[PDB]
RNA sequence: AGGGGAUCGAAGAUGAUCAGAUACCGUCGUAGUCUUAACCAUAAACUAUGCCGACUAGGGAUCGGGUGGUGUUUUUUUAAUGACCCACUCGGCACCUUACGAGAAAUCAAAGUCUUUGGGUUCUGGGGGGAGUAUGGUCGCAAGGCUGAAACUUAAAGGAAUUG
């Protein structure tokens, strides 16, 4: 079967944690990719963008290959990794599965109103990477998302139904341009907004109430 | 140029690792013992790893060699601990500096009062 | 060739366009 | 993160550093939880029994989760001397 | 560091900084009565020199300026106040 | 020299919530400073602030919980007129939601939405979140 | 602090900047210059009517080799010679 | 780019230095670029220790040491002296060994 | 909060400064510590012992709050650590790592020297910093014996004592094994001194 | 334009060198090199890095000034000194470690507080070339300084870093 190792990768095979939100919530290190295969198993992949890289080595010339890849559901989770092996699909397989251990939360948000079941974001959130920084603001209803297909693609899988986008940077090379695009919405949980001013208790980590079900033999 | 590669010395690391009792230290027992432990498709190869497993042996009874642990010397360190025979007060009060004794009286009361001065 | 060799031959032939133009006043 | 009318939405309400009550999210992972033990008496530590914080990734980082610490723990009763709130 | 007391802080690390730079700048010199018994009385002095200072009566020398406080000449006592 | 004393102190304020610190000291204080302070505090986003007595313009120490993200001072003090503070605010402000931006109207100081009820309007001052 | 003039009364020092530097827009200059009308050998216009002088094969640069059937034309309206170019195959035996 | 913080040597806040002419090849080279040994050593050397206290009169006289100070041009320098090249990382190190 | 038993007693205090861990480093030390007590003359500070010992509490407090003792962790690489950590180690439940830490350890779990501690302890968080550079990566907290001039980041609840030498490091390691079985463990009651020894812990040159 | 004119030394003279060698190296040596009086206004005139103001981080050194000390030296005898030491504090020439931050990167305590975009202000730049050319104006005795286009042409030129 599968055989997991690392406690918190243990612990969601037994049925212990149900979802990833709360691997979130104690900002845990899932080092492991069944975890989220198992806890989200509606993801799908897309690989966005492949371009070979060659180094010059001394004796040889090694052209390998450079995929990136988005993953991600309807809801809230993106991943996004990006794999370079010796042959091709290879590179997607390994970079679906490093995208998946990328994941990260994505707070949705209501435009200008309440009304229903959150479209557009937070806030106003700017990722950058490298030249490439990407904007992404708050948008009505219907406004759909707004970006090039490549970003668009991925605020698809964010779960994002409106978003508009200015972006700064050379967006022609995509490596930077999702890695600051998928750092925007990696963001928006980072605003301290007044509705998330509430206090609350500080929950304990299922690491320990768990702590049995879990470590070693 | 003699001088064991991996391959022998990785066979006599993990050799020694779960089999250092039976393995004693000569040669031709090991040797014999390593055909029916491990699985060598050569006949040099099998010595070339006994006479170097031998070695390990020869001087792991001197205290211990990096890299192999088979856990029996890891307590074994344990219960070969102790020797403390004077541990500290004696004969007199405890010598302390000027400042190291206004500390006490700050938090505290009860110690034994001596406090000579210091310069350069 | 050398930008201050270069810069020489601007000036050395700048000079020369005067002369052939003073002859002409 | 509630809605129209009532439903509260949007999974995972985030924590927060105790220490700057800055939010912590999901990849800060030199963040930090401890959990402080509340004993009885005659000592015994009550397993189970927990006074915990949460310290950001930032105060780590920057050498202030000691002093951070101290601060946060003495004024909740884990301490005295120590710690001046003046300097 | 990242959490201290601005409006109550320490005067003994407080007298440590600059006179401008305190909580709420002052002066740190002083004020001096200086006694020649060949004179019965005192005259006040600053802290801080320039003027070379004499008694009412007599052509005489309390102190010399420096840079900073007065080199008080020889034998002198003094009330600070 | 100095221009804008508002823009100082709403300086030393970000640049204590950027390093963690709970209480930062301004000085020369001012009168825009307390009633930019004061819609700043009842709204949420610093705690009880004290002017300290110098004689000259004082100092003030603020007391700021983290709620904040960017206070701010628009630097040249702009003719905005009521049709216009919609525009201003889109700009600044994360989301329609939340923040404010506060300015200066002959009716006193205050935020865009206190502008809105009162329905007077003024040169711009600066923004809070 | 980014030298441009914040005053609210910088008006003028700010519209005489941009208006100096628009100059270094190329074509904003060539549109003040008039080198439409000035220069080049239309008008200013789309097209131009002339009469072949020579019909010039030309060889291409590196890295192509070919011979690019040619035509210097005089300008009608205008009197310039200009060498323009005979689109597709042959195509130079319908001119002389 | 900047292959220095040093630049070529050794001056901030100073804006101009007399320059030295080098000992070898006489090039002019500023004195805080000047790249300069301390050259000390006896008048005689190894070979002499015996030849000269013995050939002499006095208890041992004892001896004197020569100095002059050397500068090199940096071109000369490298060429032989205490010198050459480091890798990026250890150029930083500024203690002589 | 406290009980009034578990104050410094004089005991401690003769215990402490017998090893001198009152003493602390000389014209270095971090801002980070306002542990310090009036300067001693001629290149030394004195630390304050109680504040030590507070936090020598609120160590064991913490410690013994993790629910499986085992998976608690000291590490020293120093040589006056060393043994005081295996000791520590098989009192407690804390499994050690001591000498080298070979890097790798808190991620990558293809190694086998991985684990995966809710808690570190570290003697000198110089020259184990490398360690707290790893439990930085996998949010783990980390209480350290520090000195003075010690590198503050990245770890919680420091201890001040002497890592300069002699008796000082086992000692402040030995009063913290000594706490954390007087906490929710079978041990000694009020005033009871601890039949082990605080030499126990100790270096061996020999 | 006078003086001065040792040394070094554009020009020039040469001896060697090279296939050539108007050079490198050797040798002579004019102007120059110095100075008085007047001109010239340029340098990689460099920190290739505007000025004023606020803030953002540790560390030991150092320069000048100032404050404290039942601190050490000198002694003639306490003193007064004068240097030294230790600590604090302003103002400086720098340096180390860092990276909350920045950045294309090298690297930066500013090049940080920037799409969460506004403290005040001066200057410059808008693909490469053509070109700092032409022209006009102006300064100079002259060399030259200042200002300063376009036609046309062209897909790159270019920065930092990477591997060979
Ligand atoms: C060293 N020369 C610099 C040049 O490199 C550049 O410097 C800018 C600097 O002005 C900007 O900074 C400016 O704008 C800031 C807005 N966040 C605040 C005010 C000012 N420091 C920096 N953010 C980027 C630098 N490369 O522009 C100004 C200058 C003086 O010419
Ligand atoms: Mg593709
Ligand atoms: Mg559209
Ligand atoms: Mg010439
Ligand atoms: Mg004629
Ligand atoms: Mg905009
Ligand atoms: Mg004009
Ligand atoms: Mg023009
Ligand atoms: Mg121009
Ligand atoms: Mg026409
Ligand atoms: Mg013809
Ligand atoms: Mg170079
Ligand atoms: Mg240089
Ligand atoms: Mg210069
Ligand atoms: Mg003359
Ligand atoms: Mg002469
Ligand atoms: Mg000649
Ligand atoms: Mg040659
Ligand atoms: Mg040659
Ligand atoms: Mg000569
Ligand atoms: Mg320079
Ligand atoms: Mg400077
Ligand atoms: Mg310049
Ligand atoms: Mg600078
Ligand atoms: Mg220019
Ligand atoms: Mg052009
Ligand atoms: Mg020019
Ligand atoms: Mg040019
Ligand atoms: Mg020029
Ligand atoms: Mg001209
Ligand atoms: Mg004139
Ligand atoms: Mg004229
Ligand atoms: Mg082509
Ligand atoms: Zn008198
Ligand atoms: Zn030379």
């Amino acid at each position: 079967g599968w055989v997991p190792v690392t406690k918190l990768g243990r612990l969601v095979k037994a049925g212990k944690i149900t979802t990833i939100e709360e691997i979130f919530l104690h900002s845990l290190p899932v080092k492991e990719f069944q975890i989220i295969d198992t806890l989200l198993p509606g993801l799908q992949d897309e690989v966005m963008n492949i371009k070979p890289v060659q180094k010059q080595t001394r004796a040889g010339q090694r052209t390998r290959f450079k995929a990136v890849v988005v993953v991600g559901d309807s809801n809230g989770h993106v991943g996004l990794g990006i794999k370079t092996a010796k042959e091709v699909a290879g590179a997607i397989r390994a970079g679906i599965i490093i995208a998946k251990l990328s994941v990260i939360p994505i707070r949705r948000g209501y435009w200008g109103t309440n009304l229903g079941q959150p479209h557009s974001l937070a806030t106003k959130t700017t990722g950058k990477c490298g030249s490439v920084t990407v904007r992404l603001i708050p948008a009505p209803r219907g406004s759909g998302i707004v970006a090039s297909p490549a970003v668009k693609k991925l605020l698809q899988l964010a779960g994002v139904e409106d978003v508009y986008t200015q972006s700064n940077g050379k967006t022609r090379t995509l490596e930077n341009t999702l890695k600051a695009a998928f750092v925007a919405i990696g963001n928006t949980y980072g605003f301290l907004t007044p509705n998330l001013w509430a206090e609350q208790p500080l929950p304990v980590s299922p690491l320990d109430i768990y702590s049995d079900e879990a470590s070693a033999q | 140029g003699r001088v064991r590669t991996k391959t022998v010395k990785r066979a006599s690391k993990a050799l020694i690792e779960r089999y250092y009792p039976k393995l004693t230290l000569d040669f031709q027992t090991n040797k014999r013992l390593c055909d029916e432990i491990a699985t060598i498709q050569s006949k040099r190869l099998r010595n070339k790893i006994a006479g170097y497993t031998t070695h390990l042996m020869k001087r792991i009874q001197k205290g211990p060699v990096r890299g192999i642990s088979f856990k029996l010397q890891e307590e074994e360190r344990e219960r070969k601990d102790q020797y403390v025979p004077e541990v500290s007060r004696s004969n007199g009060v405890l010598n302390v500096d000027n400042q190291t004794s206004d500390l006490v009286k700050s938090l505290g009361l009860k110690l034994p009062l001596s406090v000579i001065n210091v310069s350069a | 060739m050398r930008a201050k060799w270069r810069k020489k031959r601007t000036r050395r032939l700048k000079r020369k366009r005067r002369k052939v133009r003073a002859r002409s006043k | 993160m509630e809605n129209d009318k009532g439903q509260l939405v949007e999974l995972y309400v985030p924590r927060k550093c105790s220490a700057t009550n800055r939010i912590i999210k999901a990849d800060d992972h030199a963040s930090v939880q401890i959990n402080v033990a509340k004993v009885d008496e005659e000592g015994r530590a009550i397993p189970g029994e927990y006074v915990t914080y949460a310290l950001s990734g930032y105060v780590r980082s920057r050498g202030e989760s000691d002093d951070s610490l101290n601060r946060l723990a003495q004024n909740d009763g884990l301490l005295k001397n120590v710690w001046s709130y003046s300097r | 560091v990242l959490v201290q007391d601005l409006l109550h802080p320490t005067a003994a690390s407080e007298a440590r900084k600059h006179k401008l730079k305190t909580l709420v700048q002052g002066p740190r010199s002083y004020f001096l009565d200086v006694k020649c018994p060949g004179c019965l009385n005192i005259t006040t002095v600053f802290s801080h020199a320039q003027t070379a200072v004499t008694c009412e009566s007599c052509s005489t020398i309390l102190c010399t300026p420096t840079g900073g406080k007065a080199k008080l000449s020889e034998g002198t006592s003094f009330r600070r106040k | 020299t100095r221009s804008s004393v508002l823009a100082d102190a709403l300086n030393a304020i970000n640049n204590a919530e950027k390093t963690g610190k709970r209480q930062v000291l301004i000085r020369p204080s001012s009168k825009v400073i307390i009633k930019f302070l004061q819609v700043m505090q009842k709204h949420g986003y610093i705690g009880e602030f004290e002017y300290i007595d110098d004689h000259r313009s004082g100092k003030i120490v603020v007391q700021l919980n983290g709620r904040l993200n960017k206070c701010g001072v628009i630097s040249p003090r702009f003719n905005v007129k009521i049709g216009d503070i919609e525009k201003w605010t889109a700009n600044l402000l994360p989301a329609r939601q939340f923040g404010y931006v506060i300015l200066t109207t002959s009716a006193g100081i205050m935020d865009h939405e206190e502008a809105r009820r009162k329905h007077v309007s003024g040169k711009i001052l600066g923004f809070v979140y | 602090g980014k030298g441009k003039p914040r005053g609210l009364n910088s008006a003028r020092k700010l519209r005489v900047h941009r208006r100096n530097n628009r100059w270094a827009e190329n074509n904003y200059k060539k549109r003040l210059l008039g080198t439409a009308f000035k220069s080049s050998p239309f008008g200013g216009s789309s097209h131009a009517k002339g009469i072949v002088l020579e019909k010039l094969g030309i060889e291409s640069k590196q890295p192509n080799s070919a011979i690019r059937k040619c035509v210097r034309v005089q300008l009608i309206k205008n009197g310039k010679k200009v060498t323009a170019f005979v689109p597709n195959d042959g195509c130079l035996n319908f001119v002389d | 780019p900047k292959k220095r913080a040093s630049n070529g040597r050794n001056k901030k806040g100073r804006g101009h230095v007399k320059p030295v002419r080098c000992v070898n090849c006489s090039k002019s080279i500023p004195k805080d670029k000047a790249i300069k040994r301390m050259a000390i050593r006896n008048i005689v050397e190894a070979a002499a220790v015996r030849d000269l206290s013995e050939a002499s009169v006095y208890p041992e006289y004892a001896l004197p040491k020569t100095y002059n100070k050397l500068h090199y041009c940096v071109s000369c320098a490298i060429h032989a002296r205490i010198v050459r090249v480091r890798s990026r990382e250890d150029r930083k190190n500024r203690a002589p060994p | 909060s406290l009980p009034a038993t578990f104050d410094l007693t004089p005991e401690d205090a003769q215990l402490l400064l017998a090893a001198n861990t009152h003493l602390g480093a000389r014209n270095v030390q971090v801002h980070q510590e306002p542990y310090v007590f009036n300067a001693r003359p001629d290149g030394v500070h004195v630390i304050n012992v109680g504040k030590t010992w507070e936090k020598l509490v609120l160590a064991a407090r913490i410690i013994a709050a993790i629910p499986n003792p085992e998976d608690v962790v000291a590490i020293s690489s120093r040589t006056f650590g060393q043994r005081a950590v295996l000791k520590f180690a098989a009192h407690t439940g804390a499994t050690p790592i001591a000498g080298r830490f070979t890097p790798g350890s808190f991620t990558n779990y293809i190694t086998r020297s991985f684990k995966e501690p809710r808690l570190v302890i570290v003697t000198d968080p110089r020259s184990d910093a490398q360690a707290i550079k790893e439990a930085s990566y996998v949010n783990i907290p980390v209480i350290a014996l520090t000195d003075l001039d010690s590198p503050s980041e990245f770890v919680d609840v420091a201890i001040p004592c002497n890592n300069r030498g002699k008796h000082s490091i086992g000692l402040i390691w030995y009063l913290l094994a000594r706490e954390v079985l007087r906490l929710r463990g079978a041990l000694v009651d009020r005033t009871q001194p601890w039949s082990i020894m605080p030499d126990l812990y100790f270096y061996r040159d020999p």
